[PDB]
RNA sequence: UCAUGGAGAGUUCGAUCCUGGCUCAGGAUGAACGCUGGCGGCAUGCUUAACACAUGCAAGUCGGACGGGAAGUGUUUCCAGUGGCGGACGGGUGAGUAACGCGUAAGAACCUGCCCUUGGGAGGGGAACAACAGCUGGAAACGGCUGCUAAUACCCCGUAGGCUGAGAAGCAAAAGGAGGAAUCCGCCCGAGGAGGGGCUCGCGUCUGAUUAGCUAGUUGGUGAGGUAAUAGCUUACCAAGGCGAUGAUCAGUAGCUGGUCCGAGAGGAUGAUCAGCCACACUGGGACUGAGACACGGCCCAGACUCCUACGGGAGGCAGCAGUGGGGAAUUUUCCGCAAUGGGCGAAAGCCUGACGGAGCAAUGCCGCGUGGAGGCAGAAGGCCCACGGGUCGUGAACUUCUUUUCCCGGAGAAGAAGCAAUGACGGUAUCCGGGGAAUAAGCAUCGGCUAACUCUGUGCCAGCAGCCGCGGUAAGACAGAGGAUGCAAGCGUUAUCCGGAAUGAUUGGGCGUAAAGCGUCUGUAGGUGGCUUUUUAAGUCCGCCGUCAAAUCCCAGGGCUCAACCCUGGACAG
């Protein structure tokens, strides 16, 4: 499926970042587009990523409870 | 049921019912008091055009509300397609061909196992009859001629154009499905769909 | 109310429709004890005695429930059958009482509509 | 594994068969993948789908009793 | 062309317009009660007490794995026991569960007996444990020493495209049986696949802020363990995280979905039978074996409850099918059969299936059919009403003929059953043929307006009716009776629940001067919306193609039951 892109929200935490998602959503019964945001805990070994990045979620193998994506970079075509 | 009951009352109230339970006019020797004097409710014009319907057909109305919704649920006029649903219904047919007098004769004549169609013996009234159809006697039939005396008091109204009869050998065939002008009874198909609306 | 915000947080809702028989409370009609069968007269237009029994449900409640018919037998701790249905004229009575059911008789003498009152065919 | 067999499919005393393959751990009248098959025995036809019966005995999914005698009507079997 | 869809009425007031509320006309029930009740076809049949349960049955099978013994007299049928699979499927209920439990859509870290494909192997030894024999304990339930025995039962050595490990190195298996043979069923080690599971994640998944903070294995990290596999799954230490005003936590409710019902539509309510997933099995908690359970009819413990006891102890889980008792307004037979279908076992024969296939009762529902057809002087008998002339019951009946769906009395008689034959609970049922005979068969609401149907007698604010308005104090079209009429019809009504009507929670579709309603006004955070031109990506948007949204349902078109209901075949827009 889609990569999930965000921004990186707080990473006070080794190898493990902390990941605002921005999602529209047309709410069903009233035909507008609200935004939801759905914070993640991803992994990195590199723990490059400082705070006010955006990354782009993938999944994989669940590493902790929370901790089941690792996020890389996106592509950045502007 | 049949509703089997007293029907100039019927004929009195609905006005004439043709064909069916009389070719006799209402009130040889009746009327002769109850001065309608002209305040009828809309409500009851509209449920006289039910009944005009119903008893002219000897359906349960139970079953006219199922005739209602196969014709919504056809394509087209519905007012024209529920007498389409009600002309090509058996009894229906043999009254039209005279192999009965009236529809309760036919209904009964239908009852009593007396008619093939493609050969076949079909014992229910409520058959709904196709194009390019048989509608014969049965076997004893020639032995028991009460069709043919039906078809010799018959011969004033010929046929609508869906029919054929043959003489002698008795068999009766719709070509088409009834058109409106085809149907016999006079009455407005406007007037009995807009009381079903409500349903 | 916008389409935005004022109505994406909620309009409202209506409640239900609102319970017009309290207790029956599964469904339609429920055996009855009868506590006390007294009359009591209606509110001011009206003027009559009306005969209810006040009457002990298999519910729970208890509730004064009207004895439709002219005759009645219902004593005390007998077994009625209770039904829904507001008689107007009385504050307070919310239910009938069904007749021809369980220790309730049916109506004496009665030829037209007895279907409603629970007495045989004569003839 | 699957096991191509029937499933009554019909009124009373009507005894209209599927012929489908579903897990034989299910009930008889469950899901399958492909429902391949038909089969009236009162007097009717039975289409029977042949590239699709060749592709789960082909597979290795034995079929039951009748659904075999059916089978054994039909000139079906092919080993390859 | 598309369109197959949208009805109003009553009530505030001396009247009028309006706001607004209530009530009705329409559908639907897993329904209940009342009155009445001919048949047939197909469905449905504890919604409540997940409340106890008498009795029988609901899961077996294999002697072609093995040893014994027990009927039959070389020959066969059985059998408790050790083994092999099956008891984890099928059946039942919805208590819990607001959660990857479910629905839908992706993913990688896994397992998988039976099932197909495929590469290789089965030498050698050995010890017992049941059974059994003896003694013995117990009322039973069960046991306990003493010896003995067999195997596809257990153990050891060798050998292995496997495993561990960086390599070095090591480590690991087998079973025979049937048959004269032929061969077949097996077994052990691998490698795939199908199907079945175990996990993870995006999105969807009830109300309440008069519940605002929660969370310390908590959220991360490492190391050690652990699991079939990833993982705070677990543990020690370190970091202080993680969730939340877009509702966390708490409280309450609820199995979920294909679907059902309504609605014109958007969508509202709901989750019975049919079907898929989950959970539970007296209430709790454990683990064991196997591929697979923390197992409804398995084991062990605790708790409560019932039965037996010879008083020491035992035994038990109907929310399986029937059934009893209680609760309830209310939901059936302690039935027949494995003939089919589907399971389980077996080489086969066959066996067992309260799954399932049928039958019985109930108008519980949907559909079909009958209670007569045609004529009937217009003359009589009668009820009711009448300006006493008559009218109306009324072609209605009486009466004459025709017919026999059904009814009775007889005959015949299926397929369903599968190409070796045989094999049917249903059942001599369905269906057909013959002989009488109109014979055996119509009720229930309503008649003041909505709302079709009305006059008369009795009652006299009484008895009563009533869905809302309101009728009822002497001539009541509203009560009670009769006549008549109306609408329905083997049904008719009342009640309850849900939707409509209701634009009366409003996106489609409402309002805020005075009718209910603008905060007392202002600053401003979060958030919402936003000027113009040019350029870029395409997240939204649109178009094509592809995958999927099980089957059943609904829609179209065919086909089958004498039609319909119902069943079946194919197809698809939406989204």
């Amino acid at each position: 499926m889609r990569s999930m892109q965000g921004k990186v929200i707080c990473a006070t935490n080794d190898k493990t970042v902390n990941v605002e998602v921005v999602r529209l959503a047309p709410h069903p019964k009233y035909k507008r587009r609200v935004r939801k945001k759905k914070k993640y805990q991803a992994h990195d070994p590199d723990n490059q990523f400082k705070v006010g990045d955006w990354v782009q979620l993938d999944k994989c193998r669940p590493i902790s409870k929370t901790k089941t994506f690792l996020a890389v970079a996106p592509e950045g075509r502007q | 049921s049949r509703y089997r009951g007293p029907r100039f009352k019927k004929i009195r109230r609905l006005g004439a019912l043709p064909g069916l339970t009389n070719k006799r006019p209402r009130a040889g020797s009746d009327l002769r008091n109850q001065s309608r004097s002209g305040k009828r409710s809309q409500y009851r014009i509209r449920l006289e055009e039910k009944q005009k319907l119903r008893f002219h057909y000897g359906i349960t109305e139970r079953q006219l509300l199922k005739y209602v919704r196969i014709a919504r649920k056809a394509k087209g006029s519905t007012g024209q397609v529920l007498l389409q649903l009600l002309e090509m219904r058996l009894d229906n047919i043999l009254f039209r061909l005279g192999m009965a007098p009236t529809i309760p004769g036919a209904r009964q004549l239908v009852n009593h196992r007396h008619i093939l169609v493609n050969g076949r013996i079909v014992d229910i009234p409520s058959y709904r009859c196709k194009p390019q159809d048989t509608i014969m006697a049965r076997d004893e039939q020639k032995s028991i001629a009460l069709i043919q005396n039906s078809l010799d008091l018959s011969p004033r109204e010929e046929l609508p154009k869906h029919l054929t009869l043959n003489p002698f050998p008795y068999k009766g065939l719709v070509n088409q499905i009834i058109d409106s002008k085809w149907v016999g009874l006079k009455i407005n198909e406007l007037l009995v769909v807009e009381y079903y609306s409500r349903q | 109310m916008p389409t935005i915000k004022q109505l994406i947080r909620n309009t409202r809702q209506p409640i239900r429709n609102v319970t017009k028989s309290p207790a029956l409370r599964g469904c339609p009609q429920r055996r009855g004890t009868c506590t006390r069968v007294y009359t009591i007269t209606p509110k001011k237009p009206n003027s009559a005695l009306r005969k209810v029994a006040r009457v002990r449900l298999t519910s729970g409640f208890e509730i004064t429930a009207y004895i439709p018919g002219i005759g009645h037998n219902l004593q005390e701790h007998s077994v009625v059958l209770v039904r829904g249905g507001r008689v107007k004229d009385l504050p307070g009575v919310r239910y009938h009482i069904v007749r021809g059911t369980l220790d309730a008789v049916g109506v004496k003498d009665r030829q037209q509509g007895r279907s409603k009152y629970g007495v045989k065919k004569p003839k | 594994m699957v096991k191509l067999r029937l499933k009554r499919c019909g009124r009373k005393q009507r005894a209209v068969y599927r012929i489908v393959a579903i897990d034989v751990r299910s009930r008889r009248e469950g899901r399958d993948l492909q429902k391949v098959g038909f089969y009236d025995p009162i007097k009717s036809q039975t289409y029977l789908n042949v590239p699709a019966i060749l592709d789960f005995l082909e597979k290795g999914a034995q079929p039951t009793e009748t659904v075999y005698d059916i089978l054994k009507r039909a000139e079906v079997f092919k080993e390859f």
